[PDB]
C-alpha cells in the first residue's frame, strides 16, 4: 500500500491505498490504511500488516487511557513520540511505517513520520509505503506551501494514484480523510473517481 | 505483624506441639476408622456421621478412598483436607509407578506422605493438616500391611489399629481377640463387627451409619471390594447372632 | 507502649522511636569533630577501645582519593555504608571519568537511608557520617545523621560530650575558613581536646585525622604521624 | 551481521631489567585502513611501580584498563595497601577469564618491580593464560619483535658472548631501535613512541618521535 | 605442546615441553607447562593454557579447602571427580582443556587424565599434546614399573626430546617433575638443544 | 540495533582556540533513498558540549533522548556544578559498550565537542565503542575525505583562528558534497565556544563544475 | 514474638546483640596473645564427661596456614563463619596469587556478621546475629597480628585478649603480666599460668587446645607432648 | 504487596476452626436460600430482599450459572459469592479446555472445596463467608451439593442455607418424596421459601433455577409467577 | 492499640490515625507557603538554624522535581527528599514516553496516587511530608497543586504548610493573588512568613524562596540574589 499526508493551515489531510498482497495475491483490495487514534489524529500504516495492527490498537490503549488521565484531548507530537517509542522498543520485530498526522489547539494541523526502525520527526508532506518511492518527484514538482484543504486533497489524490497505477503492491481505491477543528471527513475515490492520467498510445 | 501472627509453626516452653495436640484431640472425637490384617487380606471399618436423609449418598465410599491400583486408604477428621490429601497421594504413587514402572510399595508412599506432613509442620506458618490416614495395600515385598500415621508426622505399621473415640477401647479388643498369624477374613470381619459396634457404643450398630472395605490377592491381582448395604445388613445379622449364642450360652 | 517496637509505626507525637534510638546511638558513639576551611577540610576523630589493650579502632574510613568518612554508631552499618558509597565513587570514575562530587554522594546515602524508614522490619543504619571531601567546589563537610537526614556544616561535633566541641565550633566558625592548613588542624585538635575532661589527655597514640585539601588526597593519620600535628598543643582548658 | 571485534592495531614491549622496568608502545590508533590519531598511548601506569601495555581492539582496552583501575581501588580500600606485580597480573589473569564466553581481544603485558627492586614483565593473551619473562613484545608486531629481543636482551644463540646483565641506556637505546626497525615493515605502528620507565626512583615517561608514515 | 606421565614402583614422573604457539607462531619458550596444584599435588595444561590454568587454580582452590575441611590431604582420584564434574558441567561451551594429574595418597601412587570432555580415566601411564602420539612410542618402549629414579628420568626426557624433534609444536626445554611420597621435586630444566648435543654424543 | 535503516553520512569536526567547530549534513538517507533532507543530526548537551551524529538515525532519536533527560535530571540537582565534555565522552562510551556486549549495538558513530574550564574538547566515539580524542575528527567516508585534510592542515598550523576553522570545515564539506553519495548541498554547522554553543540553522556550500565540459 | 529482630533500645543499641554478648560471657574461656615472634592461641576444653572424645572438643581452628582462630559461644554456629572465611581466604589467594591479610580477613567477618533479619534481604539468609566471639591470631606481611572479632561487627586489632566465662579480669591480670617485649616463649608461658589460674578445673592436656603462628613456621598446634613439655615447667 | 505467610484460620485447644464456625454463622445471617433434587432434575430456589424498591431488583442476579449443565446459588457475602462463582467459571472452562467435555458436577465441586480449603489453610487470607448450593446433569443424571466454607462437600437431595435454616432442613425432609418430579420439586420449594420467607414473596423476590437434561436455565418472572399462583 | 498501629487497619469508626500522626508530624515542622499568581507562582519556606555552623542553602526544602515544576516540603526532609526523587522519576518516565514536560495536574495526581499507595499495606507507613508544587505553561499558565500525607491534591491560589499555617492563610487573604505581579508577590510573601515566624519560638531562623512562572521561561529556578536582599529590606520594613 501507500500513504501519504499532507498538512494544510489549520488541519491535515491523509490518504492510503486500499491493496494489501501476500505476495501477488491480493490479501485484501478494500483494506483500510489510515485508523483513527484519536478523534483527530490518524495513523498511516504500512509495512507488516500484523504488525501494523498490533501497533496501532496498543497505541489506540495507551493514548486513550492517558487522554482519559489527563481529561484533556491529546496532541499530535505525543501520539508520534509514542509510536516513536513503541517502534524503537521493537525494531527487531516489528517491521512498520506508521505516518502520524492530525490537528491539535496547540500546535494545528501537524505530520510526523515513523518509518522502520523507530524515528521521529514532523514533514510537512510525508509519504510511506511499497510504492513511496514511485512518486517523490511528483510531490516535489507539486507541492507547494500555504495550500487550502481542498487542494491539498487533490493533490494528495492525485499522488496515490499515480503511486498505486504505477506500484503493484498498490492499487484498488483510494481512502481520504480530512481533520480540523470541524472534524473528521472522510470519502473513498472509486474507479472513475480516480484521478487517471494520459497514457502513451503509440 | 509480630502481634497478628499466629505462629503455628514454633516450639512450645514444655517441648510439645499444642497445634498437633490439638488436631489429635480433634481427630479424637472425629470419626471412627478400623483396619485389621488378616492372612489373605486386609479390612477397613469407617464410621459415617453425618446420616440426614437428604444425603444423595450415591458414593461408593465416603471416608475411603483408593489411592492407586493395589492400596486403599480410611480418613479420619476434616475430610476437605481429607480430599486434597487422598489426591495428592494419588498424584505421588502414579509418579512412582510412572518413574519406576512398578506399583509403588506401601511403606514408600507412607514415608512420603510423612516427610510431606512433617515439612508441613515443620514451617509454612499454616495450621497442620489434623487427618489421621489409615492406610491398607499389598507389595512384592511384604504383601498385605497397613499403616496409621500421625498429622505430627510419624507412622507406624501395625497388624491392627482404631482410630477414633475410645481408640483405647478398640485397641484392647484387638489385643485380646486377635489371633496373629491365624486370622483369616470370616474372624477379621467378625472382629471389625465387634469393634464397630463397641468403641462407639452410643448410637449402636447401623448399617448406613458405616462403610465397609476389603482388600485381597486374587490372581495376582490386588482387589479392593465395598461392602454393599445388604452385606453390611448381613454383618450386622451375624454379629446379633453370634452376641445372642454367646450370651446363651453364658 | 507499642510505638517504639516497629519502624512503620507513627507515635502520638508524631516521631519514630527508631530513628530516636538511632540517633541516640549516634550521640553514644565515639567523639569526631571535623571541620572545613576555604581549600581544605579535614576530620579529626579519637578512636575508643574496648580496653586499653586494644588498639584504638579507626573510625575515619577512605572511601574514595578526594572524599572520605567518619563514623559514630554501629560499627557494621557503617562499613556496609561505606562501601556502597565508595563503589558509588568507582562507578562514577568508571562512568564519567570524574571525582563523584560531595554533594551529590551525600544526597545519594541519604536517599538509601531513606528506604529503611518506610520499609517494614528493616531498621536505620544506627551510625553517623561526617563526609569531608574535595571537588571543584572546593571542600565540603557533611553530617548524615542515623536518622537519613543529612546536613551541610562547616564544622561539626558528633559523639559523647560533644557540646563543648560545637561551642568551640561556634565560637571559632568565624575564623575557620581563612586559617591555613596547620592551624586548621590545630582548631580542630583543640576542638577534640575541649570534648574530653580535663583530667583525661589527648594522647597521640588514641587519636586519627583525615584531611584532603586542594592538592591533597585524602589521606588518615595515626599516632606516628600526628605527633607533628601534636606539637605546641596548649594544655586542657 | 555485526562484528562485535575490530583490530586498532598497536605495538607493545617491554623488557625487565635487574632493577627496572621499561615498557613501551607506539601511539597509533588504527581502523582498517584509516589512521585516527597520532597520540594514545597503550601503556597506562596504575601505581609507581607497575604499568600495564594493553592492544587491540581499542574498546576492550578501555573498558579493561577502567576495570583494573576499579578493581585497584576496591583491594586498596580493602588491604589498606597497594598491590604487587605479581596480585595485578593475577587479577587481570581472572578478569580475562571472567570473559571467557566473550573474550577480550587484547593483548596485555604487566611490566613492574617487586618487592625485591627486580624487573618483571608478565605476557598474557585474550583468555587470560599469565606467565613472567625478563622480556616480551606483543600486539601487531610481536612477530617482528620477539626474535630480536630473544637474540639480543636473552643472548640466545650466540658463541663466545658473556652475559652482560642490561641497563638502562642499553634498554633505551634497544626499544629504541626496535621500535624504528618495526615501524618500517609494520604498518600498524610508528609516527610516535611512549616510554615508561618504571624505577625506584618512580615512573619516566619519554617520546620519541617515529616514521611519521 | 607435550605432556607425558607414568607411575611406577618409587613414584611417578612428569614430563612437558616449554613450548607455547600461538597459531603457526611461538608465543613463548618458557611456559611453565606443569602446574603445582599442592605441595603434593601435579597438574598439567594442553590445549587452551589459559583454561587449563585456571581450571588447575580453582581445582588448588577448591582441594585446600578440602583439606582444610576435612583435616585430610585430599585423594587423587577425589581431585580428580571434582575437577572432571567442573569441567563437564560447561561442556561443549569451547572449553579445549587436558591434563594429567599425579600425586602420592592413602593408595600409593595414582595418576588420573581428565579433559574438557569430561573423559576422567586412571592408568599407568599416559600423555597429552601435539607430540603426545610421539611420545607415547618412547614411553611405551621404554616404560618398566621397576625402573630406577634416574632411569626414570632419563626415560622421560629422551621422550620429551624424541617428542619436541619431530614435532613442530614441542620444543624450548623439558620441565621435569618426579612424585613421591612427601611431594614433588623439580628433577631438571634442560634445554633441548643441550639435550640433543647429549644424545648424539 | 540488528541494521541501521535510516542512516546519516559522515560528521566533520575541529577545534580552534577557546572553542570547536562541528558541522554535518541535514540528510537522512534511507539506504540510497535520500527521504529526510532536513533533519537535525548534532543534538546540544548543553551550553558547554554538543554532540554530532552518523549511522541510524533512531538511535541517535534515542540517545539524545536518554542524554537531554540525564542532562535535566543533572540541572535539576542544582549542584552548582556541570558534566565536563569529556565526562559526556566517557559516558557515551559506556553506553556504547554495554549496548554492544548485548549484542544489541547502536549504528552510530558519534563526535563529541565542548568547550569547558578554557579547555576546547574534541571526543570520538563509534558504535564499537572506541573512544579517543583529536584536534580533527570526522565519521564514515569523512574520515577518508576531510580527516586527511583535517590532518594535514592541522599538522601544518597547530593552532587555527576561528574563521580559518569555519573556512577549512566549509571546504571539506564541499569535498564531502563532491565525493560521497549520501551528502546534500545543505548542510547543518555548529560552534562550542566560550559564550555556549551556535547552530548556524541550514547552510549551503558553493559548487565548481566547470570540469564537466572538459570531457571529450 | 512481639519484639523483632530489628529492635533497638530505649537508650539506643540493639538488645539482641547484648543478649549475643551476654551469651559470650556464657562461653569457653580463650586467651590469645600476640608478640614480635608470633602469636598464641589458647581455650579451655571444658571437657563434660571423659567418655566424651577430646579430639572433637577443639575450639581452635585453622583458617590458613597462617592464621588460627578461637572461638567462644555457640561453637556450631561459629563452624559456618569459619568456613566462610577460609573460603573467602582461598578465594582472595586464588584472584591476587598472595596469602590473605588477616585484617583484611577480619574486615570480611564482620561482614558476614550483623547480617540478618525477618524480611530483610533473600529468605534464605540469617535470622540471628553470630553469637560467637572470636581471636584471629596470624602472620602476614605486617608481621604477627592478633585481632578481637566481637560479635558485634566491632573489629578489634589487639595485642592480648581473654574472652569467655573469665573474660574480665583475667583479661586485666593478663595485662598486668604482658609487655610490649615479650618473645613467644614468654607469650605462651604467661597465656598458659593464666588460663592455669582461671581454670574453674583441675586442667590438663586434655582440658586445653593450644596453637601459635611464627613468622617462619606455619600455623602449628600444640599436640599432647609438647604441651606437657611447655606445661611441667608451670 | 507483601502477603502474609501464616495461616488467619487455626487450631483451637479444642480442635475446633472457631473462624470457620463464625463464616459459618455469617452465612446463617445472610440470605437463606433452598435446593431439593427430582427424580429427573434439580432445583435452586433462593429470596432476593434488596432495601426498598429503589434498588433495580431485576438488574442484579443471585442464581448463576457455571455451564450450560451447572447453576449455583449461594448464602452469605456477595462479595466472596463473586470472586468464587468467576473461579469456578474459570475452573469449568479449563477442564472443557483440556478434555473436551462437559464438566461432572462432582469435579467441579471438588474443585471448589480445593479451592476453599487452600483459602483455609493458607496465610494472609480469610475464609470464604458463603454456603453453595450447586446443580449440575451429566450422564442423565441430577446432582446438587452442598459445599461449606469449611471446604467439604456433600450430595444433598435437599438443603436450606441460611436463617432458619434447621427448620427449613426439617421442614423439607417433611415434604420430600424419593420418586417426586420437578413440578413437585418446585412446589415443594416454593412451598418452603414462603414458608420462610417471613414478608409475603413476590416473583421478583423468587429467583429460580432448574437444571435437567436440557441443562440449567433460571425462571423468569412470567413463569415465576405463574408457578407461585399454581401453587398459593 | 488496633485502631493506630498501622495504615491498613480503620478505627472503630473508620478513621487512620498513622495518617492523622503523619499530619501531626508535618504540622509541628517549619512554615512552608506557595502563592500562585497570574504570571508565577512563588515558595517561601522557613528554615530552623540548629547551628549558625550550616551553610545557607542547606538541607533545602524546596526541589526542583521537573524542568519547570517546583516542590515546597514541610515535615520529615528526608521523606521529602525521597518524594522529590519519585517525582523526578515520574517526569522523567512521562518525558520519555511522551515526548513533553508533564503537565502538572496529572504530576500531581500520579504523585497522590503513589503515596496514597504508600497509605494502604502494614508493610509500609504513610508519608511524613506535605509538599507543595507549582509550574508555568504557555497555554496553562501558572499552576499550583498541594499534596497532603494522605494523598490528596488540590490546586490552591495560595497554601500553607506548617505550624502557622492558618495564620499565613488568613492574613494573606486580603491579598487578590490571583491577579498579582509575581515579583510584588515575592516582597508580600517574604512579609507573611516573616510575620508568621515566631522568634521568641525559634530565634534562629532562615528564607528559602524561589519561583517559577512566565518570567522563568516556563522552568523553575531559585530567587535571583539581589531581589533576596530587596525582599528582605521590604519584609525587615513591614516587621514594623
Amino acid at each position: 500500500t501507500t500513504i501519504m499526508a499532507v498538512q494544510f493551515d489549520g488541519g491535515v489531510v491523509l490518504g492510503a491505498d486500499s491493496r494489501t498482497t501476500t505476495g501477488s495475491y491480493i490479501a485484501n483490495r478494500v483494506t483500510d490504511k489510515l485508523t483513527p487514534i484519536h478523534d483527530r489524529i490518524f495513523c498511516c500504516r504500512s509495512g507488516s500488516a500484523a504488525d501494523t495492527q498490533a501497533v496501532a490498537d496498543a497505541v489506540t490503549y495507551q493514548l486513550g487511557f492517558h487522554s482519559i488521565e489527563l481529561n484533556e484531548p491529546p496532541l499530535v507530537h505525543t501520539a508520534a513520540s509514542l509510536f516513536k517509542e513503541m517502534c524503537y522498543r521493537y525494531r527487531e520485530d516489528l517491521m512498520a511505517g506508521i505516518i502520524i498526522a492530525g490537528w491539535d489547539p496547540q500546535e494545528g494541523g501537524q505530520v510526523y513520520s515513523v518509518p522502520m526502525g523507530g524515528m521521529m520527526v514532523r514533514q510537512s508532506f510525508a509519504i510511506g509505503g511499497s510504492g513511496s518511492s514511485y512518486i517523490y518527484g511528483y510531490v516535489d514538482a507539486t507541492y507547494r506551501e500555504g495550500m487550502t484543504k481542498e487542494e491539498c486533497l487533490q493533490f494528495t489524490a492525485n499522488a496515490l494514484a499515480l503511486a498505486m497505477e504505477r506500484d503493484g503492491s498498490s492499487g484498488g481505491v483510494i481512502r481520504l480523510a480530512a481533520i480540523a477543528e470541524s472534524g473528521v471527513e472522510r470519502q473513498v475515490l472509486l474507479g472513475d473517481q480516480i484521478p487517471k492520467f494520459a497514457v502513451a498510445t503509440l | 505483624s509480630r502481634r497478628y501472627d499466629s505462629r503455628t509453626t514454633i516450639f512450645s516452653p514444655e517441648g510439645r506441639l499444642y497445634q498437633v495436640e490439638y488436631a489429635m484431640e480433634a481427630i479424637g472425637h472425629a470419626g471412627t476408622c478400623l483396619g485389621i490384617l488378616a492372612n489373605d487380606g486386609v479390612l477397613l471399618a469407617a464410621e459415617r456421621r453425618n446420616i440426614h436423609k437428604l444425603l444423595d449418598e450415591v458414593f461408593f465410599s465416603e471416608k475411603i478412598y483408593k489411592l492407586n491400583e493395589d492400596m486403599a486408604c480410611s480418613v479420619a477428621g476434616i475430610t476437605s483436607d481429607a480430599n486434597v490429601l487422598t489426591n495428592e497421594l494419588r498424584l505421588i504413587a502414579q509418579r512412582y509407578l510412572l518413574q519406576y514402572q512398578e506399583p509403588i510399595p506401601c511403606e514408600q508412599l507412607v514415608t512420603a506422605l510423612c516427610d510431606i506432613k512433617q515439612a508441613y509442620t515443620q514451617f509454612g506458618g499454616k495450621r497442620p493438616f489434623g487427618v489421621s490416614l489409615l492406610y491398607i495395600g499389598w507389595d512384592k515385598h511384604y504383601g498385605f500391611q497397613l499403616y496409621q500415621s500421625d498429622p505430627s508426622g510419624n507412622y507406624g505399621g501395625w497388624k491392627a489399629t482404631c482410630i477414633g473415640n475410645n481408640s483405647a477401647a478398640a485397641v484392647s479388643m484387638l489385643k485380646q481377640d486377635y489371633k496373629e498369624g491365624e486370622m483369616t477374613l470370616k474372624s477379621a470381619l467378625a472382629l471389625a463387627i465387634k469393634v464397630l459396634n463397641k468403641t462407639m457404643d452410643v448410637s449402636k450398630l447401623s448399617a448406613e451409619k458405616v462403610e465397609i472395605a476389603t482388600l485381597t490377592r486374587e490372581n495376582g491381582k490386588t482387589v479392593i471390594r465395598v461392602l454393599k448395604q445388604k452385606e453390611v445388613e448381613q454383618l450386622i445379622k451375624k454379629h446379633e447372632e453370634e452376641e445372642a449364642k454367646a450370651e446363651r450360652e453364658k | 507502649n507499642q510505638y517504639d517496637n516497629d519502624v512503620t509505626v507513627w507515635s502520638p507525637q508524631g516521631r519514630i522511636h527508631q530513628i530516636e534510638y538511632a540517633m541516640e546511638a549516634v550521640k553514644q558513639g565515639s567523639a569526631t569533630v571535623g571541620l572545613k576551611s576555604k581549600t581544605h577540610a579535614v576530620l579529626v576523630a579519637l578512636k575508643r577501645a574496648q580496653s586499653e589493650l586494644a588498639a584504638h579502632q579507626k573510625k575515619i574510613l577512605h572511601v574514595d582519593n578526594h572524599i572520605g568518612i567518619s563514623i559514630a554508631g554501629l560499627t557494621a552499618d557503617a562499613r556496609l555504608l561505606c562501601n556502597f558509597m565508595r563503589q558509588e565513587c568507582l562507578d562514577s570514575r568508571f562512568v564519567f571519568d570524574r571525582p563523584l562530587p560531595v554533594s551529590r554522594l551525600v544526597s545519594l546515602i541519604g536517599s538509601k537511608t531513606q528506604i529503611p524508614t518506610q520499609r517494614y522490619g528493616r531498621r536505620p543504619y544506627g551510625v553517623g557520617l561526617l563526609i569531608a571531601g574535595y571537588d571543584d567546589m572546593g571542600p565540603h563537610i557533611f553530617q548524615t545523621c542515623p536518622s537519613a537526614n543529612y546536613f551541610d556544616c562547616r564544622a561539626m561535633s558528633i559523639g559523647a560530650r560533644s557540646q563543648s566541641a560545637r561551642t568551640y565550633l561556634e565560637r571559632h566558625m568565624s575564623e575557620f575558613m581563612e586559617c591555613n592548613l596547620n592551624e586548621l588542624v590545630k582548631h580542630g585538635l583543640r576542638a577534640l581536646r575541649e570534648t574530653l575532661p580535663a583530667e583525661q589527655d589527648l594522647t597521640t597514640k588514641n587519636v586519627s585525622i583525615g584531611i584532603v585539601g586542594k592538592d591533597l588526597e585524602f589521606t588518615i593519620y595515626d599516632d606516628d604521624d600526628v605527633s607533628p600535628f601534636l606539637e605546641g598543643l596548649e594544655e586542657r582548658p | 551481521r555485526f562484528s562485535p571485534y575490530v583490530f586498532n592495531g598497536g605495538t607493545i614491549l617491554a623488557i625487565a631489567g635487574e632493577d627496572f622496568a621499561i615498557v613501551a608502545s607506539d601511539t597509533r590508533l588504527s581502523e582498517g585502513f584509516s589512521i585516527h590519531t597520532r597520540d594514545s598511548p597503550k601503556c597506562y601506569k596504575l601505581t609507581d611501580k607497575t604499568v600495564i601495555g594493553c592492544s587491540g581492539f581499542h574498546g576492550d582496552c578501555l573498558t579493561l584498563t577502567k576495570i583494573i583501575e576499579a578493581r585497584l581501588k576496591m583491594y586498596k580500600h580493602s588491604n589498606n595497601k597497594a598491590m604487587t606485580t605479581g596480585a595485578i597480573a593475577a587479577m587481570l589473569s581472572t578478569i580475562l577469564y571472567s570473559r571467557r564466553f566473550f573474550p577480550y581481544y587484547v593483548y596485555n603485558i604487566i611490566g613492574g618491580l617487586d618487592e625485591e627492586g627486580k624487573g618483571a614483565v608478565y605476557s598474557f593473551d585474550p583468555v587470560g593464560s599469565y606467565q613472567r619473562d625478563s622480556f616480551k613484545a606483543g600486539g601487531s608486531a610481536s612477530a617482528m619483535l620477539q626474535p630480536l629481543l630473544d637474540n639480543q636482551v636473552g643472548f640466545k644463540n650466540m658463541q663466545n658472548v658473556e652475559h652482560v646483565p642490561l641497563s638502562l641506556d642499553r634498554a633505551m637505546r634497544l626499544v629504541k631501535d626496535v621500535f624504528i626497525s618495526a615501524a618500517e615493515r609494520d604498518v600498524y605502528t610508528g609516527d610516535a613512541l611512549r616510554i615508561c620507565i618504571v624505577t625506584k626512583e618512580g615512573i619516566r615517561e619519554e617520546t620519541v618521535s617515529l616514521r611519521k608514515d | 605442546t607435550t605432556t607425558l606421565a607414568f607411575k611406577f614402583r618409587h613414584g611417578v614422573i612428569v614430563a612437558a615441553d616449554s613450548r607455547a604457539t600461538a597459531g603457526a607462531y611461538i608465543a613463548s619458550q618458557t611456559v611453565k607447562k606443569v602446574i603445582e596444584i599442592n605441595p603434593y599435588l601435579l597438574g598439567t595444561m594442553a590445549g587452551g593454557a589459559a583454561d587449563c590454568s585456571f581450571w588447575e587454580r580453582l581445582l588448588a582452590r577448591q582441594c585446600r579447602i578440602y583439606e582444610l575441611r576435612n583435616k585430610e590431604r585430599i585423594s587423587v582420584a577425589a581431585a580428580s571427580k571434582l575437577l572432571a564434574n567442573m569441567v563437564y558441567q560447561y561442556k561443549g561451551m569451547g572449553l579445549s582443556m587436558g591434563t594429567m594429574i599425579c600425586g602420592w595418597d592413602k593408595r600409593g601412587p595414582g595418576l588420573y587424565y581428565v579433559d574438557s570432555e569430561g573423559n576422567r580415566i586412571s592408568g599407568a601411564t599416559f600423555s597429552v599434546g601435539s607430540g603426545s602420539v610421539y611420545a607415547y612410542g618412547v614411553m611405551d618402549r621404554g616404560y618398566s614399573y621397576d625402573l630406577e629414579v634416574e632411569q626414570a628420568y632419563d626415560l622421560a626426557r629422551r621422550a620429551i626430546y624424541q617428542a619436541t624433534y619431530r614435532d613442530a609444536y614441542s620444543g624450548g626445554a623439558v620441565n621435569l617433575y618426579h612424585v613421591r611420597e612427601d611431594g614433588w621435586i623439580r628433577v631438571s630444566s634442560d634445554n633441548v638443544a643441550d639435550l640433543h648435543e647429549k644424545y648424539s654424543g | 540495533t540488528q541494521n541501521p535503516m535510516v542512516t546519516g553520512t559522515s560528521v566533520l569536526g575541529v577545534k580552534f582556540e577557546g572553542g570547536v567547530v562541528i558541522a554535518a549534513d541535514m540528510l537522512g538517507s534511507y539506504g540510497s533513498l535520500a527521504r529526510f533532507r532536513n533533519i537535525s543530526r548534532i543534538m546540544r548537551v548543553n551550553n558547554s558540549t554538543m554532540l554530532g551524529a552518523s549511522g541510524d538515525y533512531a538511535d541517535f532519536q534515542y540517545l539524545k533522548q536518554v542524554l537531554g533527560q540525564m542532562v535535566i535530571d543533572e540541572e535539576l540537582l542544582g549542584d552548582g556544578h556541570s558534566y565536563s565534555p569529556r565526562a559526556i565522552h566517557s559516558w557515551l562510551t559506556r553506553a556504547m559498550y554495554s549496548r554492544r556486549s548485548k549484542m544489541n549495538p547502536l549504528w552510530n558513530t558519534m563526535v563529541i565537542g565542548g568547550y569547558a574550564d578554557g579547555e576546547s574538547f574534541l571526543g570520538y566515539v563509534d558504535m564499537l565503542g572506541v573512544a579517543y580524542e583529536a584536534p580533527s575528527l570526522a565519521t564514515g567516508y569523512g574520515a577518508y575525505l576531510a580527516q586527511p585534510l583535517l590532518r594535514e592542515v592541522l599538522e601544518k598550523q597547530p593552532v587555527l583562528s576561528q574563521t580559518e576553522a569555519r573556512d577549512l570545515v566549509e571546504r571539506c564539506m564541499r569535498v564531502l558534497y563532491y565525493r560521497d553519495a549520501r551528502s546534500y548541498n545543505r548542510f547543518q554547522i555548529a560552534t562550542v565556544t566560550e559564550k555556549g554553543v551556535e547552530i548556524e540553522g541550514p547552510l549551503s556550500t558553493e559548487t565548481n563544475w566547470d570540469i564537466a565540459h572538459m570531457i571529450s | 514474638y512481639d519484639r523483632g529482630v530489628n529492635t533497638f533500645s530505649p537508650e539506643g543499641r540493639l538488645f539482641q546483640v547484648e543478649y549475643a554478648i551476654e551469651a559470650i560471657k556464657l562461653g569457653s574461656t580463650a586467651i590469645g596473645i600476640q608478640t614480635s615472634e608470633g602469636v598464641c592461641l589458647a581455650v579451655e576444653k571444658r571437657i563434660t564427661s571423659p567418655l566424651m572424645e577430646p579430639s572433637s572438643i577443639e575450639k581452635i581452628v585453622e583458617i590458613d596456614a597462617h592464621i588460627g582462630c578461637a572461638m567462644s559461644g555457640l561453637i556450631a554456629d561459629a563452624k559456618t563463619l569459619i568456613d566462610k572465611a577460609r573460603v573467602e581466604t582461598q578465594n582472595h589467594w586464588f584472584t591476587y596469587n598472595e596469602t590473605m591479610t588477616v585484617e583484611s580477613v577480619t574486615q570480611a567477618v564482620s561482614n558476614l556478621a550483623l547480617q540478618f533479619g525477618e524480611e530483610d534481604a533473600d529468605p534464605g539468609a540469617m535470622s540471628r546475629p553470630f553469637g560467637v566471639a572470636l581471636l584471629f591470631g596470624g602472620v602476614d606481611e605486617k608481621g604477627p597480628q592478633l585481632f578481637h572479632m566481637d560479635p558485634s561487627g566491632t573489629f578489634v586489632q589487639c595485642d592480648a585478649r581473654a574472652i569467655g566465662s573469665a573474660s574480665e579480669g583475667a583479661q586485666s591480670s593478663l595485662q598486668e603480666v604482658y609487655h610490649k617485649s615479650m618473645t613467644l616463649k614468654e607469650a605462651i608461658k604467661s597465656s598458659l599460668i593464666i588460663l592455669k589460674q582461671v581454670m574453674e578445673e583441675k586442667l590438663n592436656a586434655t582440658n586445653i587446645e593450644l596453637a601459635t603462628v611464627q613468622p617462619g613456621q606455619n600455623f602449628h598446634m600444640f599436640t599432647k607432648e609438647e604441651l606437657e613439655e611447655v606445661i611441667k615447667d608451670i | 504487596e507483601r502477603g502474609y505467610s501464616f495461616s488467619l484460620t487455626t487450631f483451637s485447644p479444642s480442635g475446633k476452626l472457631v473462624q470457620i464456625e463464625y463464616a459459618l454463622a455469617a452465612v446463617a445471617g445472610g440470605a437463606p436460600s433452598v435446593g431439593i433434587k427430582a427424580a429427573n432434575g434439580v432445583v435452586l430456589a433462593t429470596e432476593k430482599k434488596q432495601k426498598s424498591i429503589l434498588y433495580d431488583e431485576r438488574s442484579v442476579h443471585k442464581v448463576e450459572p457455571i455451564t450450560k449443565h451447572i447453576g449455583l446459588v449461594y448464602s452469605g457475602m456477595g462479595p466472596d459469592y463473586r470472586v468464587l462463582v468467576h473461579r469456578a467459571r474459570k475452573l469449568a472452562q479449563q477442564y472443557y479446555l483440556v478434555y473436551q467435555e462437559p464438566i461432572p458436577t462432582a469435579q467441579l465441586v471438588q474443585r471448589v472445596a480445593s479451592v476453599m480449603q487452600e483459602y483455609t489453610q493458607s496465610g494472609g487470607v480469610r475464609p470464604f463467608g458463603v454456603s453453595l448450593l450447586i446443580c449440575g446433569w451429566n450422564e442423565g443424571r441430577p446432582y446438587l451439593f452442598q459445599s461449606d466454607p469449611s471446604g467439604a462437600y456433600f450430595a444433598w437431595k435437599a438443603t436450606a442455607m441460611g436463617k432458619n435454616y434447621v427448620n427449613g432442613k426439617t421442614f423439607l425432609e417433611k415434604r420430600y418424596n424419593e420418586d417426586l418430579e420437578l413440578e413437585d420439586a418446585i412446589h415443594t420449594a416454593i412451598l418452603t421459601l414462603k414458608e420462610s420467607f417471613e414478608g409475603q414473596m413476590t416473583e421478583d423476590n423468587i429467583e429460580v433455577g432448574i437444571c435437567n437434561e436440557a441443562g440449567f436455565r433460571r425462571l423468569t418472572p412470567t413463569e415465576v409467577k405463574d408457578y407461585l399462583a399454581a401453587i398459593a | 492499640t488496633g485502631y493506630d498501629l498501622s495504615a491498613s487497619t480503620f478505627s472503630p469508626d473508620g478513621r487512620v490515625f498513622q495518617v492523622e500522626y503523619a499530619m501531626k508530624a508535618v504540622e509541628n515542622s517549619s512554615t512552608a507557603i506557595g502563592i500562585r499568581c497570574k504570571d508565577g507562582v512563588v515558595f517561601g519556606v522557613e528554615k530552623l538554624v540548629l547551628s549558625k555552623l550550616y551553610e545557607e542553602g542547606s538541607n533545602k526544602r524546596l526541589f526542583n522535581v521537573d524542568r519547570h515544576v517546583g516542590m515546597a516540603v514541610a515535615g520529615l526532609l528526608a521523606d521529602a527528599r525521597s518524594l522529590a526523587d519519585i517525582a523526578r522519576e515520574e517526569a522523567s518516565n512521562f518525558r520519555s514516553n511522551f515526548g513533553y514536560n508533564i503537565p502538572l495536574k496529572h504530576l500531581a495526581d500520579r504523585v497522590a496516587m503513589y503515596v496514597h499507595a504508600y497509605t494502604l499495606y502494614s508493610a509500609v507507613r504513610p508519608f511524613g511530608c506535605s509538599f507543595m508544587l507549582g509550574s508555568y505553561s504557555v497555554n496553562d499558565g501558572a499552576q499550583l497543586y498541594m499534596i497532603d500525607p494522605s494523598g490528596v491534591s488540590y490546586g490552591y491560589w495560595g497554601c500553607a504548610i506548617g505550624k502557622a499555617r492558618q495564620a499565613a492563610k488568613t492574613e494573606i487573604e486580603k491579598l487578590q493573588m490571583k491577579e498579582m505581579t509575581c515579583r510584588d508577590i515575592v516582597k508580600e510573601v517574604a512579609k507573611i512568613i516573616y510575620i508568621v515566624h515566631d522568634e521568641v519560638k525559634d530565634k534562629a531562623f532562615e528564607l528559602e524562596l524561589s519561583w517559577v512562572g512566565e518570567l522563568t521561561n516556563g522552568r523553575h529556578e531559585i530567587v535571583p540574589k539581589d531581589i533576596r536582599e530587596e525582599a528582605e529590606k521590604y519584609a525587615k520594613e513591614s516587621l514594623k
